[PDB]
């Protein structure tokens, strides 16, 4: 079999097909997530280069991994695929044996462990992909929001975005969330995610997903009329 | 140079560098001493330490009762063809009821580490080692380098500055060969050795390491308050 | 050893790009156009053979549109070779899950299992991609007619109208400009063979120069049928849109 | 350019630039030789004592395989000692199907072939030795001389290593003088000759010799290492005649 | 040891080139000339026999291959790798096929398996492309008369007729204006005489060219009676006399 | 430049390191020579000791591969022998599972398909050696069966190997040219050895002693070489006409 | 089962038998037992039907690439060596046991074979169940030097013995005769001596005669066009 | 035990002038205790029908590998596969499990689209062909089958007259059967019409 070590060191103690797959990430679409006091919303950018686009059927940008568990991601959209498979994989698994569901942490543990393994295997290049990974451990009312990147790091974010011009929304969350008092309600909380889209996207038409994950395995996906009133409040407060 | 990226090529003068450069790593080692008489067999090394809170790096490993070693080099590469040996020792003791003869240990050695440097994807160990033992034919002295050459001596030293203590025992050859049933007299005699190859620093008591096997004593390290005697 | 032969063909550039993905995607860039359209009452295959010859037996020809099962087809753009393999691959797993659930697999099920297989080339293994580009043309009662594209990449897409191969900046502003939603089969066919005869490299075109598909609710009642064009039914259908 | 770089890579010319290294290998080793004698053959073989801490007579180059074949190489001595490992597994395995033990010439091909399979692939390395090997088989007395490229002929009188111009020089004398043949005690006596003649390429340091015979009259067809009365004899019949 | 090329040897280069396919097609483009004309009751297959030696005996090197009763190949470019994709292409019509239906593949799908093995030498690790083009002709119930032409990328296509290696551009022209949907048999081989003449330098005769057809069953050649459906292959390979009696009628 | 290190296409459509093997097919500067009989089948090659301490009766480039199939080998002794030995495994195998002997050209397609396959497969080199296999095939007759390291290889009336195997190759054809029939019309294989041996000598325009040659000779059934002394009979009778 | 095996002058007969059964029913009564390897090889299987029929077509099948590899026409030999290891292999699970004769460049040929493994030479051979009233009848009759048309005349003797006298033995009489330099011949149904007899009434039943639930068009064409 | 004789249920085919016909009965059982009365055992892939009695599991499993394989072949041969080429898979694809093996009696029956000849064949679950010019029969009123057949049957029968000898044979054996019965289907086949006919009878 094909054994060859294509992540290694480099003289400097980098890896540099590690860091390259976080340039994939850069070039990816932008991802937000922004946890609520009783929800987390996921916000994801739709580039507008490709129109006559089938959206029924399209790949939607963010995955249910179990009813209570989501996943979104920016980078390579075929490697996503991987990642998504076997995670769905072992919520089914963890079920099976545990007879509980997976916690967000340990499916984000899982997910950044196949990530790792993936940058010391002979013969695979890492994943050129970022996740967001939201949603409530089973009968708990805490909202949880973790992250995971090429290297297999892992961590818990009270607001976070990834992909293009990403530093840039992130300067926006870093101002406007307070951690003393988070968004309140749903509305508060989608507000605050497509108004840091906004910072990005362009027009705010078909360019902005939202998805609302509350408790208790409560997940919506916004249609584009429900994203588009919150796109207009937006701006007819910012003429003053 | 255009030869050295691989242990599986030869250079246009028929030498291996991959080899050669392993052998470089056992010069940059702390030094190791092994002498014997035709009673005892004796091994004395200068354990390095990293700084003054840390311990004194272990030079000296047990292969059987009769039989042990001493390293210089990579340490892991010592453990893993130390416990080769004590493999070895132990399937001749169980299905031959027989303890594994000093030679045939070195032969075993040489084996294994010839393997390492005709194969593509490995590479050559980067230890050398000072095998001392007792067995049926008396007191015996191996050194192993990882080339894979391995050679039966009276008196040798391994190491950094290791060529100070080698002349010693040439010079010392026909006084230390005849200490015989005078344990205490040919550690002397290999302290004496080490002390050739010091330079700035001297023999402490958390500095120095011994071992020792011969007719009537199985293969024991000294280390600590046990070796101040000899300070 | 043998390392030294090895060209790494699933490695990331500085950049964060897959260098052999990229260049395999340059191939097709210079195979023949293969467009699709989705109107409400059946979908549209149209493709462009390449350079011919007048002593090739078109009749017998098949270079660009595939059967994969009763529902769904493919228009290819690339390497042919490499394309077979991975037809013949869609082909089983469509057959093996009618075996497993006794339904017809779901069009977009088929699509992700093929480019999944595409992806990992491109994770592992140290071999080439496949140098291919599909359209998906196929029906399910769930989503009704779909069109998917799919790249060397193992990334797919979902379209209303989607070209592939040579001059695909050109043709698909054609569509974008005179595609509508409650366009119909008929139309669809006539601004396909439209698009084709302004984005050609030829000096005009052909029957024999072409391969031409529609799946059509245009079957006796409630089923689906697939029409894979003969040489004389592409003539006439360049008369009747008036391009001969 | 860069043909040299890998195993099992045509030159131009249509050499092996590698197995051509691994002979300068060889000749960087030290003497070793085989005469073939009436009814046997005997091998010798210089040792280079690099110290007096090295242990006389312990240090045991030549090699026996099964109970009537010794071999003796010059070049890199891991790469002897794994060839013989190999020579004595493919003895084992002849014995064990055919029960005869291996004739000379049929352990000659399992030699060469298992070298020769050595410049197939750049995945290995060329063997950094040559061997001269031999003994008495059905067919009587057998010597022979294997080179890294895995080429063999039969021989008889053959040397290696830094001193092999001078000991063919001197084996090719006896081939002239003697051609009705040499007897086994005669041979032994030519053996330490010839190996203290050759110590003059290596002449820095003083040396060991070490002698082994296989002969029909002398040793009933087994292999033996000369010693004590009869090694000495030909130690002072060798120091005469450099005298 | 090991084969440790588990790598692709050929890969897309910064153009979309795949290097090795194109320098296989190269080597094909040295090879000798073979052509394939396909008539309304049979397919001819032709190519020189170009002798190494002539105190080689061009009898035992057969560059015109029987695949099954009725399918016959001929090539450009390297002979003994086409030699071996004969034997291949032999033994998978058997194995994927008539080990399974009890019956001979059609033309078009042998060619589909041999075309496969060429498409893998391409991909897989540690190996080179085929450097040969084949021309394949055959029969079959369903299908009729047949010629395919498979190059080393493994593509494949149907031709009425063709030519391929050294003079091939040539030959085709001359193809082109002589060619009908009329043609018989007779005619088809009279045709694929006088476009092999242009391309060959020194001597012209049945023992110089090699020439097959896929026409009429040949009871003759079936090698038993007593079975009304078995009526023998459609396979054969013109004698040396034959090819001497059209080319006085030349 | 790797393209000319492993076997894979250059720019042109050639395979170098195919090329280089038969580069070193004449390293041995040896040539050799094989005609037809009525009967039987003759194959000579030059022998050349040039060290004295060599045991000459051992320095041979002549197998015997089966009871029937002769073997000469152009090239390096190393490759020779891997040659020889995988033959030899190849013709007890095939009379084991198909219960006859192997034919001359099968053996020889085989060993042709085993070469054809070091040029397409890269971990494996090609072997630098031209093989030429002689029978008394028991339905095709005399044969002559030659290989070379690209997987070639074809029937011979005769055929020559070497350095100088133009020259031979020139003086075989002008012969076949007088006398119109495919083979050499003698009835004993000792005057088909006589005359082998002479066209070499007027070729090579060299004269041999009875250790200047190796003969090996094929009849209905044996495959034999020859010894010293008769090849010396041979000698003798050439001069003394 | 009744199968023979007969050398003569020039060549070789095989015959065989037309009944198959299961248990003591006739499954088919004009069953094909001779069985071709290749053009001029045929053979004749005993035991279990689907393994001499596979094993037969196996072999055949290797023949045919074997042939074609060698450019030489098939041996009888090879096809018997090919059989005996593959059936050896399989240690009598392969319950095939075949009387193998044909010609070949070598000459005519017969030998038999047992599931086991086990082949035997001979001038003449009788397998099956039938084999012992076959054998009979050619120990009586047989010598050296038979024509043609007398060893045709044994063979099928010998086979009506066995469809006379073994209950596992029925029907026809199917013969094939190789004989060196000519295309062997395959006689289908050479004799035909259990015809059956007409019956004493019809049963050709008054249309309507059975009673129907439902009736329906089945669709076994494809899915149509407009 | 014996899995042959489990379920339950019987095939026959017969060919007729221009025209073959197959039938089956529709029992599935449990031994002693009868389950279905609606288990078809008739199947078709094209023009090509497809009898199978024995196991039902491997019936059902049978009938989906053929469906699967008859599918691939349409794909990759560009039309639908014939009785006689079908013949030779079905005893192909039983013979690969010889030694574990479909515990199955298949049938045949199908008019061959080129030459317009009636063909039946049937095998035995390891694989070997019966090609009959006449009838077929299987299942675990085999015996009755063979008897019926042989009087009842004549050569040469029209589509019509040949419905009423083929519904009488199945009929009258399944009713001398314990596990066959509970209903009963024919099918009359021509070139380019296939007619399914359920027929009355007996429901113990
Ligand atoms: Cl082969
Ligand atoms: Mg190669
Ligand atoms: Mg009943
Ligand atoms: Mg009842």
């Amino acid at each position: 079999g094909y054994d060859r070590a294509l992540s290694i060191f480099s003289p400097d103690g980098h890896i540099f097909q590690v860091e390259y797959a976080l340039e994939a990430v850069k070039r990816g679409t932008c991802a937000v997530g922004v946890k609520g006091k009783n929800c987390v919303v996921l916000g994801c950018e739709r580039r507008s280069t490709l129109k006559l686009q089938d959206t029924r059927i399209t790949p939607s940008k963010v995955s249910k991994i179990d009813s209570h568990v989501v996943l979104s991601f920016s980078g390579l959209n075929a490697d996503s695929r991987i990642l998504i498979e076997k995670a769905r994989v072992e919520a089914q698994s963890h079920r099976l044996t545990l007879e509980d569901p997976v916690t967000v942490e340990y499916l984000t543990r899982y997910v950044a462990g196949v990530q790792q393994r993936y940058t010391q295997s002979g013969g695979v290049r890492p994943f050129g992909v970022s996740t967001l990974i939201a949603g409530f451990d089973p009968r708990d009312d805490e909202p949880k929001l973790y992250q995971t990147e090429p290297s297999g790091i892992y961590s818990s974010w009270s607001a976070q975005t990834i992909g293009r011009n990403s530093k840039t929304v992130r300067e926006f969350l870093e101002k406007n969330y307070d951690r003393k008092e988070p968004p309140a309600t749903v509305e508060e909380c989608v507000k605050l995610t497509v108004r840091s889209l906004l910072e990005v996207v362009q027009t705010g038409a078909k360019n902005i997903e939202i998805t609302v994950v509350k408790p208790d395995s409560d997940i919506v996906a916004l249609s584009s009329e429900e994203i588009n009133q919150y796109v207009t409040q937006i701006e007819q407060e910012k003429q003053e | 140079n255009n030869y050295d990226g691989d242990t599986v090529t030869f250079s246009p003068t028929g030498r291996l560098f991959q080899v050669e450069y392993a052998l470089e790593a056992i010069k940059q080692g702390s030094v190791t001493v092994g002498l014997r008489s035709n009673t005892h067999a004796v091994l004395v090394a200068l354990k390095r330490n990293a700084d003054e809170l840390s311990s004194y790096q272990k030079k000296i490993i047990k292969c059987d009762e009769h039989m042990g070693l001493s390293l210089a080099g990579l340490a892991p590469d010592a453990r893993v063809l130390s416990n080769y040996l004590r493999q070895q020792c132990n399937y001749s003791s169980l299905v031959f009821n027989r303890k594994l003869a000093v030679e045939r240990a070195g032969h075993l050695l040489c084996d294994k580490a010839q393997k390492n440097t005709q194969s593509y994807g490995g590479r050559p160990y980067g230890v050398g080692l000072l095998i001392i033992g007792y067995d049926k034919s008396g007191a015996h002295l191996l050194e192993f380098q990882p080339s894979g050459n391995v050679t039966e001596l009276y008196g040798t030293a391994i190491g950094a500055r290791s060529q100070g203590a080698k002349t010693y025992l040439e010079r010392t050859l026909d006084t230390f060969i005849k200490i015989d049933g005078n344990p205490d007299e040919l550690i002397k005699a290999g302290v004496e050795a080490i002390s050739q190859s010091l330079r700035d620093e001297s023999l402490t008591v958390d500095n120095l390491s011994i071992a020792i096997v011969g007719k009537d004593t199985p293969f024991t390290i000294y280390d600590g308050e046990a070796v101040a005697k000899y300070i | 050893g043998s390392r030294r032969y090895d060209s790494r063909t699933t490695i990331f550039s500085p950049e964060g790009r897959l260098y052999q993905v990229e260049y395999a995607l340059e191939s097709i860039s210079h195979a023949g156009t293969a467009i699709g359209i989705m109107a409400s009452d059946g979908i549209v295959l149209a493709a462009e053979r390449k350079v011919t010859s007048t002593l090739l037996e078109q009749d017998t020809s098949t270079e660009k549109l595939y059967k994969l099962n009763d529902k769904i087809a493919v228009a290819v753009a690339g390497l042919t070779a490499d394309a077979e393999i991975l037809i013949n691959t869609a082909r089983i797993h469509a057959q093996n899950y009618l075996k497993t659930y006794n339904e017809d697999i779901p069009v977009e099920i088929l699509v992700r299992r093929l480019s999944d297989i595409k992806q990992g080339y491109t994770q592992h293994g140290g071999l080439r991609p496949f140098g291919v580009s599909f359209i998906y043309a196929g029906y399910d009662d769930r989503y009704g007619y779909q069109l998917y594209t799919s790249n060397p990449s193992g990334n797919y897409t979902g379209w209303k109208a989607i070209s592939v191969g040579a001059n695909t900046s050109a043709a698909q502003t054609l569509l974008q400009m005179d595609y509508k939603d409650d366009m119909k089969v008929d139309d669809a066919i006539e601004l396909a063979l439209k698009t084709l005869s302004k984005t050609t490299d030829s000096s005009a075109l052909t029957y024999d120069r072409l391969e031409f598909a529609t799946i059509r609710k245009g079957a006796n009642d409630g089923e689906v049928y697939q029409k894979i064009f003969k040489p004389q039914e592409i003539k006439d259908i360049l008369v009747k849109t008036g391009i001969t | 350019t860069g043909y040299d770089l890998s195993n099992s890579v045509f030159s131009p010319d249509g050499r092996n630039f590698q197995v051509e290294y691994a002979v300068k290998a060889v000749e960087n080793g030290t003497t070793s030789i085989g005469i073939k004698c009436n009814d046997g053959v005997v091998f010798a073989v210089e040792k280079l004592i690099t110290s007096k801490l090295l242990v006389p007579q312990k240090n045991v180059k030549i090699q026996v395989v099964d109970r009537h074949i010794g071999c003796v190489y010059s070049g890199l001595i891991p790469d002897g000692r794994h060839l013989v490992n190999r020579g004595r597994e493919e003895a084992a395995s002849f014995k064990k199907l055919y029960k005869t033990p291996i004739p000379i010439p049929a352990f000659a091909d399992r030699l060469g072939q298992y070298v020769q399979a050595h410049t197939l692939y750049n995945s290995v390395r060329p063997f950094g030795v040559s061997t001269i090997f031999g003994g008495v088989d059905k067919n009587g007395a057998h010597l022979y001389m294997l080179e890294p490229s895995g080429s063999y002929w039969g021989y008889k009188g053959a040397a290696t290593g830094k001193g092999r111009q001078s000991a063919k020089a001197e084996l090719e004398k006896l081939v002239d003088h003697h051609p009705e043949g040499l007897s086994a005690r005669e041979a032994v006596k030519q053996a330490a000759k010839i190996i203290y003649l050759a110590h003059e390429d290596n002449k820095e340091k003083d040396f060991e010799l070490e002698i082994s015979w296989c002969s029909l009259s002398e040793t009933n067809g087994l292999h033996k290492f000369v010693k004590g009365d009869l090694l000495q004899e030909a130690i002072d019949f060798a120091q005469k005649e450099i005298n | 040891m090991t084969d440790r090329y588990s790598f692709s040897l050929t890969t897309f280069s910064p153009s979309g080139k795949l290097g090795q396919i194109d320098y296989a097609l190269t080597a094909v483009k040295q090879g000798v000339t073979s052509l394939g004309i396909k008539a309304t009751n049979g397919v001819v297959i032709a190519t020189e026999k170009k002798s190494s030696s002539p105190l080689a005996m061009s009898e035992t090197l057969s560059k015109v291959s029987l695949l099954t009763p009725d399918i016959g190949a001929v090539y450009s470019g390297m002979g003994p790798d086409y030699r071996v994709l004969v034997d291949k292409s032999r033994k998978v019509a058997h194995t994927s096929y008539k080990r399974i239906y009890g019956e001979y593949p059609p033309t078009k799908l042998l060619v589909s398996e041999v075309a496969k093995i060429m498409q893998e030498a391409t991909q897989s690790g540690g190996v080179r492309p085929f450097g040969v083009s084949l021309l394949i002709a055959g029969h079959d119930e369903f299908n009729g008369f047949s010629l395919y032409q498979v190059d080393p990328s493994g593509s494949y296509f149907p031709w009425k007729a063709t030519a391929i290696g050294k003079g091939s551009v040539a030959a085709k022209t001359f193809l082109e204006k002589r060619w009908n949907d009329e043609l018989e048999l007779e005619d088809a081989i009279h045709i694929a005489l006088l476009t092999l003449k242009e391309s060959v330098e020194g001597e012209f005769n049945g023992d110089t060219i090699e020439l097959a057809i896929i026409g009429d069953e040949n009871p003759d050649l079936l090698g038993y009676t007593g079975i009304p459906t078995d009526k023998g292959p459609r396979f054969r390979k013109l004698t040396s006399q034959e090819i001497n009696d059209r080319l006085e009628a030349l | 430049g790797y393209d000319r290190h492993i076997t894979i296409f250059s720019p042109e459509g050639r395979l170098y390191q195919v090329e280089y093997a038969f580069k070193a097919t004449n390293q041995t500067n040896i040539n050799s020579l094989a005609v037809r009989g009525k009967d039987c089948t003759v194959v000579i090659s030059q022998k050349k000791v040039p060290d004295k301490l060599l045991d000459p009766t051992t320095v041979s480039y002549i197998f015997c591969i089966s009871r029937t199939i002769g073997m000469v080998v152009n090239g390096p002794i190393p490759d020779a022998r891997n040659a020889a030995l995988r033959a030899k495994a190849e013709a007890a195998e095939f009379r084991y599972k198909y219960g006859y002997d192997m034919p001359c050209d099968v053996l020889a397609k085989r060993m042709a398909n085993l070469s054809q396959i070091y040029t397409q497969r890269a971990y494996m080199r090609p072997l630098g050696v031209i093989l030429t296999f002689v029978s008394v095939d028991e339905e095709l007759g005399p044969s002559i069966y030659k290989t070379d390291p690209a997987g070639y290889y074809v029937g011979y009336k005769a055929t020559a190997t070497g350095p100088k195997q133009q020259e031979i190759t020139t003086n075989l054809e002008n012969h076949f040219k007088k006398s119109k029939i495919d083979h050499i019309n003698e009835e004993s294989w000792e005057k088909v050895v006589e005359f082998a041996i002479t066209h070499m000598i007027d070729a090579l325009g060299t004269e041999f002693s009875k250790n200047d040659l190796e003969v090996g000779v094929a009849t209905k059934d044996k495959f034999f070489t020859l010894s010293a002394e008769n090849i010396e009979e041979r000698l003798v009778a050439i001069a003394e006409q | 089962t009744t199968i023979v095996g007969v050398k003569f002058n020039n060549g070789v007969v095989i015959a065989a038998d037309t009944r198959s059964t299961q248990g003591p029913i006739v499954a088919d009564k004009n069953c094909a037992k001779l069985h071709r390897i290749s053009p001029k090889i045929w053979c004749a299987g005993a035991g279990t039907a689907a393994d001499t029929e596979a094993v037969t077509q196996l072999i055949g099948s290797n023949i045919e690439l074997h042939s074609l590899y060698t450019s030489r026409e098939p041996r009888v030999v090879s096809a018997l060596q090919m059989l005996k290891q593959h059936l050896f292999k399989y240690q009598g699970h392969i319950g095939a046991y075949l009387i193998v004769a044909g010609v070949d460049p070598t000459g005519s040929h017969l030998f038999s074979i047992h599931a086991h493994g086990s082949t035997d030479v001979g001038y003449y051979l009788s397998l099956g169940s039938g084999s012992l009233a076959a054998m009979a009848v050619l120990e009586s009759h047989w010598k050296q030097d038979l024509t043609k048309e007398e060893a045709i005349k044994l063979a099928s003797d010998a086979i009506q013995a066995g469809i006379w006298n073994d209950l596992g033995s029925g029907s026809n009489v199917d013969v094939c005769v190789m004989e060196i330099g000519k295309d062997a011949e395959y006689l289908r149904n050479y004799l035909t001596p259990n015809v059956r007899e007409e019956k004493q009434k019809s049963y050709k039943f008054p249309r309507g005669t059975t009673a129907v639930l439902k009736e329906s068009i089945v669709n076994i064409c494809d899915i149509q066009e407009e | 035990s014996d899995p042959s004789s489990i379920n339950g249920g019987i095939v026959v085919a017969m060919t007729g002038k221009d025209c073959v016909a197959i039938a089956c009965d529709l029992r599935l059982g449990s031994q002693s205790l009868g389950v279905s009365n609606k288990f078809e055992k008739i199947f078709h892939y094209g023009h090509v029908f497809l009898g199978i009695t024995g196991l039902a599991t491997d019936v059902t499993t049978l009938n989906e590998m053929f469906r699967y394989k008859t599918n691939l072949y349409k794909l990759k041969e560009e039309r639908a596969i014939e009785p006689e080429t079908f013949t030779q898979l079905v005893s192909s694809s039983l013979y690969e499990r010889r030694f574990g093996p479909y515990f199955v009696g298949p049938v045949v029956a199908g008019i061959n689209s080129k030459s317009g000849k009636p063909f039946i064949a049937g095998f035995d679950l390891i694989g070997c062909i019966d090609e009959a010019k006449d009838f077929i029969v299987s299942g675990t009123a085999s015996d009755q089958l063979f008897g019926m057949c042989e009087s009842l049957y004549e050569p040469n029968l029209e589509p019509e007259d040949l419905f009423e000898t083929i519904s009488q044979a199945l009929l009258n054996a399944a009713d001398r059967d314990a596990l066959s019965g509970w209903g009963a289907v024919v099918y009359i086949i021509k070139k380019d019409e296939v007619v399914k006919r359920y027929l009355k009878m007996r429901q113990d």
